[PDB]
């Protein structure tokens, strides 16, 4: 009967909207600024007088007062919805501790008085949005990436991998390597420009060493970008060296495994009898999976790592930037959603 | 509580539902075996075992032109049905033109497709 609200609590941006829409109507940065408080874009608008905090910097909420300000902004400033009059679907990170889930549930029921809610794991929603019940989701967002094997609808928690390596690290790495050309982007505002350069110009090489060799033979690699002040910047091999850090985290000074190795290791944590279904359903999700070339490169790299009798398929849905939110929109629209949620009355008497 | 869940898996046979507007709607039995390319479906095959218990196979069939709400809902309804059947179903994803032999074998006349379908809920 009533329409649910869908809130994807992103490490970088909140995605929010109504159940039944094909995309979130609200997308804003998961930032709170204080000299009360400002949220999102208005808090960036006012960098100069506010101290900014990321209350969900790596996908797990760490500051509940700031997170409540984000949720208030979501309901009141973005959706103009009374939270006490709608069921809410909220997303959580893979491996979110139960105590953190319980705290978000307490806030929703006792600070916002939501009448019913459901908490969903982000990667599971993305898998459903791809039309699958079994597969492994590689979710790469702003402050965190995870690989999440899912079998017959349920994540396998012993096999989930977290990487503290996602889009914000790539933005910072592009800012670093552009110093080779003499650029000195360093301020917050400049970081947002570099993020846009990254999204517009970067791509993933099918074979990094060969791309380095071909790019140095001509200037065909170089592609340009108009800065806010009208000057033009030209970027060459940084276009593919930046997202190469996903595969080679040593470029960032990290000892971590790359995303191909991590995907492989997650599948191997699952029993042999289901691995074929995971290898055949590797589903990309999140903004940091949007690079041109990613599916082809991952296919080549995971095929090399995996047994040769496995059949590797990497699925890169065109709307994968918001697949978490979309999966939540579908789930909370189903005729069965009413039977999934927890009500405030139940919570208040036995929660 | 959903009426079609309450009907699911009670007797040996073949139950087919189409995703329509975020709901699971029975397919008219006259149309069994003919699938709209524009739609997604959930299929429960129930078999009587000699020991007396029932065996369940859940298939979700995705037409080449079905919308994302439909394919997503078919996947979710498959999980929810399996849960309602106490996890005792095996789940199978069936894509138009690449369906398993088991799925094809449920239809004596074989699988056929038809243009069109029910409108997306999105
Ligand atoms: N087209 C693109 N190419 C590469 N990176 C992108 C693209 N679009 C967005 N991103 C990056 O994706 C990240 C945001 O992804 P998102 O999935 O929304 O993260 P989260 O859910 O963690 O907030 C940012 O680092 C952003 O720069
Ligand atoms: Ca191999
Ligand atoms: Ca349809
Ligand atoms: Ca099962
Ligand atoms: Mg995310």
């Amino acid at each position: 009967d009533v329409q649910a609200l869908v809130v994807d609590n992103g490490s970088g941006n909140v995605k929010a909207g109504v159940a039944g829409d094909d995309a979130p109507r609200s997308v804003f940065p998961s930032i709170v600024g204080r000299p009360d408080a400002f949220v999102g874009d208005e808090a960036q608008t006012k960098r100069g007088i506010l101290t900014l905090k990321y209350p969900i910097e790596h996908g797990i909420v760490t500051n509940w007062d700031d997170m409540e300000k984000i949720w208030h902004h979501t309901f009141y400033n973005e959706l103009r919805a009374a939270p006490e009059e709608h069921p809410v679907l909220l997303t959580e990170a893979p491996l979110n501790p139960k105590g953190n889930r319980e705290r978000m549930t307490q806030i929703m029921f006792e600070s916002f008085n939501v009448p019913a809610m459901y908490v969903a794991i982000q990667a599971v929603l993305s898998l459903y949005s791809s039309g699958r019940t079994t597969g492994i989701v590689l979710d790469s967002g702003d402050g965190v990436s995870h690989t999440v094997p899912i079998y017959e609808g349920y994540a396998l928690p012993h096999a989930i991998m977290r990487l503290d390596l996602a889009g914000r690290d790539l933005t910072e790495y592009l800012m670093k390597i552009l110093h080779e050309r003499g650029y000195g982007f360093s301020t917050s505002a400049e970081k947002e420009i570099v993020r846009d350069i990254k999204e517009k110009l970067c791509y993933i090489a099918l074979n990094f060493d060969e791309e380095m060799k071909t790019s140095e033979q001509s200037s065909d690699i170089e592609k340009s970008y108009e800065l806010p002040d009208g000057n033009i910047i030209t970027v060459g091999n940084e276009r593919f060296r930046c997202p190469e850090a996903l595969f080679q985290p040593s470029f960032l000074g990290k000892e971590a495994a790359g995303i191909h190795t991590t995907t492989f290791n997650s599948i191997k944590k699952c029993d042999v009898d289901i691995r074929k279904d995971l290898y055949g359903n590797i589903v990309l999700s999140g903004g940091t999976t949007m690079y041109e070339g990613i599916g082809e490169r991952l296919t080549r790299d995971i095929t090399t790592l995996a047994p040769s009798t496995m059949k590797i398929k990497v699925v890169a849905p065109p709307e994968r930037k918001y697949s978490v939110w979309i999966g939540g929109s579908i789930l909370s629209s189903l005729s069965t959603f009413q039977q999934m949620w927890i009500t405030k009355e139940e919570y208040d008497e036995s929660g | 509580e959903h009426p079609e869940f309450l009907k699911a898996g009670k007797e040996p046979g073949l139950q087919i539902w189409r995703v329509e507007k975020f709901d699971l709607v029975p397919v008219p039995p006259n149309l069994y075996g003919d699938f709209f390319t524009g739609d997604a479906y959930v299929i429960l095959k129930t078999v009587q075992l000699r020991n007396g218990n029932l065996q369940y196979d859940l298939h979700y069939w995705l037409g080449n032109e079905c919308s994302q709400d439909e394919s997503g809902a078919a996947a979710i309804f498959t999980v929810q049905l399996d849960d309602y059947l106490n996890g005792r179903a095996v789940q199978h994803r069936e894509v138009q033109g690449f369906e398993s032999s088991t799925f094809s074998g449920y239809f004596k006349s074989g699988l056929k497709y038809k243009k069109g379908g029910v409108a997306s809920g999105f």
